[PDB]
């Protein structure tokens, strides 16, 4: 029942420090609670990290980095949990919990930005239609996008030179487990279309640059 | 040490009762005092307890959703369940059993925290249907199109799990119809792609050739 | 048992509703871990009549394995403006309660556990009469023991059981009868006990008995750094059971020993057994017995 507020995000350098909050309402008081920390990253369940009551009184996660620690603020009613030496795997939601009797109570989480990761080019592979897919009656040319930073691309077919807008699915990019980015596009064709142009070709378009890929049938 | 695994629907069409179910294994849910809990995370979004034994004797809920819930307990199996009422378009998510631990004096209960994989649960009055899948032929590049196929999940290995390396399975396209379709593709220098769809009970074994 | 006194009869639990940030350590207490509602009852030179049945159960632990009831309301906002219901009865005990705690507790004259409870951030006065705002860092998670007792499970009927004491106008809370004539008053160590369907009876003697005997609380076991064991799961002679237990002569007396295959070994506990207490000439079994410093007005 009691709600325990959480920024919506955070954000630091390599090196800094990150420190995160977690306010408890007015009418409990933090100093009654231990304070469990759970981290996600994309992909996983979340995982313990840490918890905190006192100095005399806390704990770390096993295989949890000491650079996690847990503190409290008497004055503002909330738990913080410092990140010192903020390195680029810490990129991660991160929620408080306490344990009232009969209860658990999760924040809302955090989400934490480490800044200034390298930009990295997405690879591409294109494949054409199946043979099965086709004797189907049916045609799908699949573009695959992997490990890119920062999350964002653009996609452009194209029949020969001409671009193709009809037919296409573009997912938004998903971040994976190493902070990179993954992403596919589907551009659905008739057999026959496939067959009578000389090539397709998917290019996507990565700060700046772009990256083609041409298959043909053959 | 302790693993848990989430078993259920997939599907479940509004207003009617999700039923979930939680199987421990290397250890017992009837006594170390342990707490054995229902989670669930819509996804882009946060966690929300939904209840908990404590062993197998007694059971709380949220008070939020305490009027929808049920947890049972099947001690002989070493499983616990979860029914959930009058479900909702905003029942859709991702729903993990976990034990987390309670700490004091640096002594931790248990002394790791242990989830499940999680079980996703998309309420809809729309039918299930189970993918097409097509191969996708060839350092090189090799994999396996799961077209057209609800609700989500689709899982694929490769070779039933002997290759591993090199594989990566791509997050699913929501296409106009509103079905999914998703890639997974190996890298590499036999090769079969197995994927499965459980909500259509859909297993397909599917040999991709040069 | 030297080195089983963190080994507990029954369940072992030693926290008080309400304040449950130490089960890590107190649900139950067990040979591990540091626990502020039951680790002060062992220090020595304090509790002496518990330290010579430690066997016994705490009064938290009696409460828990439903041998003693919750008084309503089961905890006393002391520092209220209104006043509560417990503050006649705390005021007639002299009690010292160490720093840092919120909460404190007591068999209160219905034979029932009550406490005096302070608000977050505040801890209990020297005196545990008064909340003032702590003076540490951080809380005790815990409650204090205000009384040296230990209980037992009991069904002797004690309904017709009342407090005997000879000269005695006041003990406690409770008025013997009036007395005309100039009282002298003092704060005095008196012995109590309290049984099934009876009030407090303070006594003017403590006089015990104990009936050894080869109960399942009468036996500590361990894994064969100590791990604690769950006697249940051992088999009886001639009988069944979940897991192969040994032990001293006692035990196997009773329970089926197995030596080499044994995953336990289990002792027998040195002080346990039926406690019974002589009330005005009769014994009775009692729930609990213990000592208390309360204001005492006696006939000049």
């Amino acid at each position: 029942l009691p709600v325990l507020t959480q920024p919506p995000s955070s954000s630091a350098s390599p090196g800094e420090s990150a420190r995160l909050t977690c306010t408890l309402p007015s009418d409990i008081n933090v100093g009654s609670y231990n304070i469990y920390w759970y981290q996600q990253k994309p992909g996983s369940p979340p995982r313990y990290l840490l918890y905190y009551y006192s100095d005399s009184d806390k704990g770390q996660g096993s295989g949890v980095p000491s650079r996690f620690s847990g503190s409290k603020d008497a004055s503002a009613n909330t738990g913080i949990l410092l990140i010192s030496g903020l390195q680029s795997e810490d990129e991660a939601d991160y929620y408080c919990m306490i344990w009232p009797s009969n209860a658990w109570v999760f924040g809302g989480g955090t989400k934490l930005t480490v800044l200034g990761q390298p930009k990295a080019a997405p690879s591409v592979t294109l494949f054409p239609p199946s043979s099965e897919e086709l004797q189907a009656n049916k045609a799908t040319l699949v573009c695959l996008i992997s490990d890119f930073y920062p999350g964002a691309v653009t996609v452009a077919w194209k029949a020969d030179s001409s671009p193709v807008k009809a037919g296409v699915e573009t997912t938004t990019p998903s971040k994976q487990s190493n902070n990179k980015y993954a992403a596919s596009s589907y551009l659905s064709l008739t057999p026959e279309q496939w067959k009578s142009h000389r090539s397709y070709s998917c290019q996507v378009t990565h700060e700046g640059s772009t990256v083609e890929k041409t298959v043909a049938p053959t | 040490q302790v693993q848990l695994q989430e078993s259920g629907p997939g599907l479940v069409k509004p207003s009617q009762t999700l039923s979930l179910t939680c199987t421990v294994s290397g250890g017992s849910i009837s006594s170390g005092g342990y707490y054995w809990s229902w989670i669930r995370q819509h996804p882009g979004k946060g966690l929300e307890w939904i209840g908990y034994i404590y062993d197998s004797g007694s059971t709380y809920y949220n008070p939020s959703l305490k009027s929808r819930v049920t947890i049972s307990v099947d001690t002989s199996k070493n499983q616990f369940s979860l029914k959930l009422s009058s479900v909702t378009a905003a029942d859709t998510a991702l729903y993990y059993c976990a034990s987390l631990p309670y700490c004091s004096g640096r002594i931790c209960r248990p002394r790791t925290d242990y989830w499940g994989q999680g079980t996703l649960v998309t309420v809809s009055s729309a039918s299930t249907k189970g993918p097409s899948v097509f191969p996708l032929a060839p350092t090189a590049a090799l994999g396996c199109l799961v077209k057209d196929y609800f609700p989500e999940p689709v899982t694929v290995s490769w070779n039933s799990g002997a290759l591993t390396s090199g594989v990566h399975t791509f997050p699913a396209v929501l296409q106009s119809s509103g079905l999914y379709s998703l890639s997974s593709v190996v890298t590499v220098p036999t090769y079969i792609c197995n994927v499965n769809h459980k909500p259509s009970n859909t297993k397909v074994d599917k040999r991709v050739e040069p | 048992e030297d080195p089983h006194l963190r080994n507990r009869p029954g369940k072992g639990h030693n926290y008080i509703d309400g304040m449950t940030q130490e089960d890590a350590t107190c649900k139950p207490v067990t040979y591990a871990g540091a626990c502020s509602s039951f680790d002060v009852l062992l220090e020595k030179g304090k509790f002496p009549l518990f330290q010579s049945y430690a066997h016994h159960r705490t009064l938290l632990e009696a409460v828990h394995d439903t041998i003693i009831a919750k008084a309503d309301p089961p905890s006393c906002d002391l520092q209220s403006a209104h006043g509560n219901p417990c503050m006649k009865e705390k005021l007639v005990m002299k009690t010292h309660c160490p720093n840092d705690y919120q909460s404190a507790h007591y068999l209160n004259n219905d034979g029932k556990m009550a406490s005096v409870k302070c608000p977050p951030k505040y801890e209990l006065t020297e005196d545990c009469n008064f909340c003032r705002q702590m003076t540490g860092a951080s809380l005790k998670k815990g409650s204090y023991p205000l009384q040296d007792l230990f209980c037992q499970s009991s069904e002797d009927d004690g309904s017709k059981l009342k407090t005997k004491m000879k000269g005695v106008c006041e003990v406690g809370v409770q008025a013997l009868k009036k007395c005309d004539g100039q009282l002298s008053t003092a704060h005095e160590v008196v012995p109590f006990a309290v049984f099934k369907n009876s009030k407090k009876v303070y006594l003017d003697k403590l006089d015990l008995k104990t009936e050894e005997n080869l109960l399942p609380d009468s036996f500590v076991c361990f894994e064969h750094e100590l791990k604690s064991f769950d006697i249940s799961q051992c088999p009886k002679i001639g009988g069944h059971g979940s897991k192969k237990c040994t032990g001293d002569a006692a035990f196997c007396s009773a329970y089926e020993c197995t030596a080499q295959y044994a995953n336990a070994y289990c002792s027998h506990a040195n002080g346990s057994g039926i406690v019974q207490i002589q009330v005005s000439g009769v014994w009775k079994k009692p729930l609990c017995v213990g000592y208390e410093r309360v204001v005492v007005k006696r006939e000049l």
